[PDB]
RNA sequence: GACGGCUGGGAAGGCCCCGGCGGGGAAGGUGGCCCGGGGGCCCCGGGUGUUACAGCCCCGCCCCGGCAGCAGCAGCUCGCCGAAUCCCGGGGCCGAGGGAGC
RNA sequence: GCCUAGUGGGCCACUUUUGGUAAGCAGAACUGGCGCUGCGGGAUGAACCGAACGCCGGGUUAAGGCGCCCGAUGCCGACG
RNA sequence: CCUCGGUUGGCCUCGGAUAGCCGGUCCCCCGCCGGGGUCCGGUGCGGAGAGCCCUUCGUCCCGGGAAACGGGGCGGCCGGAAAGGGGGCCGCCCUCUCGCCCGUCACGCACCGCACGUUCGUGGGGAACCUGGCGCUAAACCAUUCGUAGACGACCUGCUU
């Protein structure tokens, strides 16, 4: 997670070099917030990455601007991910429920 | 053969109730199923506590059967039960249960990968010892 | 997916209540070793209870009357059926989810059996109260396969001891293997010790 | 009275209404063991109406207060003199208890009478409760705890939390 | 890649003894055996997934045989972790004892 | 999560014999001493007795002794409360009405 | 104030009460019920307990309950 | 292609005692490695079901760790009847140094916030067409007969060495 947008949607990227999740909106009632964190105080989010930017338009292709914005945020947030050990693999993994593992008991 | 006896000065571990997870000293017995206890170093006020919620430990203080809280604390901090209780395997397998309770998702991922390795490194040498038994049994 | 319960040391109605609730909540249950179920009260009292059960029959046609099954498996089955709403389709499906056995048959002897502490004799009865054995009650009321079940049970137990001795040899080999490789697993043992999975 | 929960002891002081005959009536103090002060004042009017010729209409209550135990950390022996109605006859008793509070002692007496004698709280009258020293006790179930170096184990520890897994593999340990 | 829903059982309708209220369902969630544990699941969405004979359209997909009665958790039911849930259509009584997926995403944490 | 009132202007309890200086007392009798036996000086028995090599109970103020604190930071030793009471958060159900004007 | 239908076989219960050995018997008083009335509870049930009813959603209760049938203690419930 | 649907990682196992258990151990004493006395640990069971195993986004470069005795796969031996073992093991003429962990390096429909997703699943059942090999060419009933049988059915019998 990076920044809350002006419509309340959560601007997010778990980086495309790890997740195949781009710069994208999500919704806070539909995401689980784990208590593992990266300091992104020095991260310049571009000012134009807004809800008007992320709104669906109308056969879908990534524009060159959307290609270069994902790089411009990944080249900054990725050295912060790789400076804490095993978090890149942690983000590469997906979350799944298995036997005996109950969500009211697991603390995230 | 019983080893743990309810007596004046036995440290008991409180299993449930409002003072669970704590250590008390049995100061006196009232009747069949209730004892005046007192934890002056584990923050438990002197009170009647039933026997079914305390679990007896292998620690016996020496104080009289009507001596007050400060003599109980004198015996407790002279015997150093706050460190001798922690040195036992009982408190270590309590705090291991606490740590597995406090595991976060990143913690569970790192545990999964480290255990994924440790089991395979042991598992190869287990079979290595097995065929080192069959090749040396003949 | 199957709940396999060792019937030894359990009380009949307590186990049958818990099994009836599980097969209503939709879990296939296999209760093995039903001759090891205990019944509270003295044996003469329990024997005359089942003798009063036997005295009941349809006076005009006992072949239509109440079927007094003699095997401990079928007696336990009848208690669960009396605890189930067996005259509806949900009740019949609940009963059909439940299997009962005498001894521990070959599907379930190479399987771990569960125990219910809320139905156990040692938990649920005072130690001075006299109990009875379902196998002995069953045999003395007309079950014929008590001795052969006992012979097959000692035949199963003597192989279970073989499996147990091999399991112990494997686990001591596991312990020698840990003390062998405690140089190259020491950087991975500390993770499991800091997160409380080992000590 | 329905002896609900832990009883509380109340000092209830009452008197008659001052008539032109009796310009200031004498004041009567009673210790009532009751669930709350409303029940305490009602039992006070019961007992005072039984002892004197004084009613709630002709009388008043000038004080009703819970009397706290002066030593609720000290184990004491309690002697309770009792009057109760059985199914046939009325009996005087004396019973002995062990507790930290005299209100806990009286409610222990009420549940004990309900257990041993099938007697409900409406048929039981406390007459006197006194903290008795250990030498002057007459009941061996109280007197057996009068030992300085007392020592007993907990022999057959039954498994409580019978439904924590409800389906475990390992049969329980009851020795500890 | 893996399971994302909790397992629950359609234990029955909200009922007394002789009056069952079909509009409210009683769920038994696996792992919840106390009323204190129910506080996570209150408000969560629950799905009765079932297959039928004719195909129906799948959102974000091609038509197949799976069909869903959607619902959500409203309140706990009793001390032992059973839960009351309300669905869009009242659940069929053929589903009693069968599985209801309890989704994770009316997230509160 | 935070505040306050009342009570026996809470009761007990905590710290400074570890409250000071005195006076006693007895036991569910601590040291000692005596008896008895069980071990390798120690423990458990039985007796005696008043502090000693534990404790308990009854100028107690030597300004209610002096301090904390106070119906007590667990998220429990025992209450009744709130003009002496407020803040914050979560779950569920529902959106009737349709020209209010300025 | 007028017109007026139906009714003019009753039965049950706390308390009082007469005859009778007694009766799910016969006869009165007071009040409440049933008849005329479903509903929750007493397994079942004219009368008992709770409560009286338009068609529904949420909440909460009464009397009853909470091993399983069967909703609810699967409380590490208290003392016997 | 229909249709029936449920399901959404497995646990491959001492006997049991509960005023007692569990695991190692020889200097022992008995038996065909099994049992007991001795000793050592453990016991609110951590040789723990408050558990264990597996754990999956995928691919590309190069490095370290672990592995090398390994990973994948054709010919033999053991293992099972209460409702029978799909396992362990012997070699093979093959192939790789990958799999697992910590890193370097980028990539992929990034489908633009959204739901039945993700398995067990070459699931069971049903018909049908392909498409190659090994094969195998039957009874039941009626009818007739019998009378050890019989109301009728049924039953018992015979019908080319
Ligand atoms: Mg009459
Ligand atoms: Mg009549
Ligand atoms: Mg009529
Ligand atoms: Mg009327
Ligand atoms: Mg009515
Ligand atoms: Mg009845
Ligand atoms: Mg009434
Ligand atoms: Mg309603
Ligand atoms: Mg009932």
């Amino acid at each position: 997670f990076l920044k809350q947008l002006s419509s309340g949607l959560l601007l997010v990227t778990g980086p495309l070099s790890l997740n195949r999740v781009p710069l994208r909106r999500t919704h806070q009632k539909f995401v689980i917030a784990t208590s593992t964190k990266i300091d992104i105080s020095g991260v310049k989010i571009p000012k134009h990455l807004t809800d008007a930017y992320f709104k669906k338009k109308k056969k879908y292709e990534i524009t060159e601007q959307r290609k270069v914005d994902q790089k411009a945020v990944d080249s900054q947030i990725l050295p912060k991910i790789k400076a804490v050990p095993q978090l890149q693999g942690y983000l590469r993994s997906v979350f799944a429920l298995t036997n005996g593992v109950y969500p009211h008991k697991l603390v995230f | 053969v019983f080893r743990r006896f309810v007596e004046v000065g036995r440290v008991a571990y409180v299993s449930f109730g409002p003072h669970a997870g704590k250590l008390v000293a049995i100061v006196d017995v009232i009747d069949q199923n209730r004892a005046l206890v007192d934890g002056p170093c584990t923050r438990v006020r002197r009170q009647a506590m039933p026997f079914k919620c305390m679990q007896l430990t292998d620690f016996i203080l020496k104080f009289p059967h009507s001596a007050r809280q400060k003599y109980v604390r004198k015996a407790w901090e002279k015997a150093d039960i706050n460190t001798k209780w922690a040195a036992t395997r009982w408190a270590k397998k309590i705090e291991a249960r606490e740590r597995k309770a406090k595991m976060t998702d990143f913690d569970r991922y790192k545990v999964m990968k480290a255990k994924k390795m440790r089991n395979r490194i042991i598992k190869n040498e287990v079979k290595k010892l097995q065929r080192a038994a069959l090749l040396k049994a003949s | 997916q199957v709940l396999v319960l060792d019937g030894r040391g359990h009380l009949l109605g307590r186990l049958a209540a818990i099994v009836a609730k599980q097969v209503l909540l939709g879990r296939k249950v296999v209760v093995v070793r039903c001759e090891g179920i205990n019944i509270s009260g003295n044996f003469y009292r329990n024997k005359l209870k089942y003798l009063a059960f036997l005295r009941k029959r349809m006076n005009t046609n006992p072949s239509r009357g109440p079927y007094h099954f003699r095997a401990p498996s079928r007696i336990f089955w009848r208690t669960v059926r009396g605890m189930l709403p067996h005259k509806t389709k949900r009740g019949q499906a609940a009963l059909d989810r439940l299997k009962v056995f005498d001894g521990i048959p070959p599907p379930y002897d190479k399987k771990k059996r569960m125990v219910v502490p809320a139905a156990l004799k040692v938990v649920r009865l005072k130690p001075t109260r006299k109990f009875a054995y379902l196998g002995r009650l069953a045999h003395e009321v007309g079950w014929k396969y008590q001795a052969v079940t006992a012979t097959l049970e000692e035949k199963r137990k003597e192989k279970a001891k073989i499996h147990y001795r091999k399991k112990k040899q494997l686990m001591r080999l596991r312990k020698q293997a840990e003390k062998n490789v405690e140089k190259k697993i020491s950087k991975f043992t500390d993770v499991l010790k800091t997160h409380g999975l080992l000590v | 009275m329905k002896a609900s929960g832990t009883l509380r002891e109340y000092k209830v002081v009452g008197r008659c209404l001052p008539t032109p005959k009796c310009r200031t009536p004498p004041l009567y103090r009673m210790r009532i063991f009751a669930p709350n002060h409303v029940v305490a004042k009602s039992r006070f009017w019961y007992f005072v109406s039984q002892l004197k010729k004084m009613k709630k209409s002709s009388g008043e209550i000038v004080y009703c207060g819970q009397v706290f135990e002066k030593s609720p950390l000290r184990v004491k022996n309690f002697g309770i003199w009792l009057r109760y109605d059985s199914r046939s006859g009325t009996h005087n008793m004396y019973r002995e208890y062990r507790d930290l509070t005299t209100a806990g002692a009286v409610t222990q007496c009420y549940r004990d009478m309900g257990a041993r004698h099938r007697a409900r709280a409406h048929s039981i009258q406390i007459m006197k409760v006194e903290e008795i020293a250990a030498s002057k006790c007459r009941r061996p179930a109280v007197k057996q705890f009068h030992d300085s170096k007392i020592k007993f184990p907990l022999p057959h520890r039954v498994l409580r939390r019978q439904h924590k897994p409800r389906f475990t593999t390992k049969r329980p340990n009851t020795f500890f | 890649s893996g399971r994302l829903w909790c397992k629950a059982i359609f234990a029955g309708y909200k009922r007394g003894l002789r009056n069952q209220r079909e509009h409210t369902a009683l769920l038994k969630i696996e792992g919840v055996y106390a009323r204190d544990e129910t506080e996570f699941y209150l408000g969560k969405r629950c799905a009765y997934v079932y297959k039928a004979k004719n195909n129906t359209v799948t959102p974000g997909g091609k038509p197949n045989k799976t069909r869903v009665i959607w619902g959500k958790v409203t309140r706990a039911h009793g001390n032992s972790g059973m839960v009351r849930a309300k669905f869009r259509s009242n659940l069929p009584a053929k589903a009693i004892g069968h599985r209801i997926r309890v989704m994770l995403y009316p997230s509160r944490i």
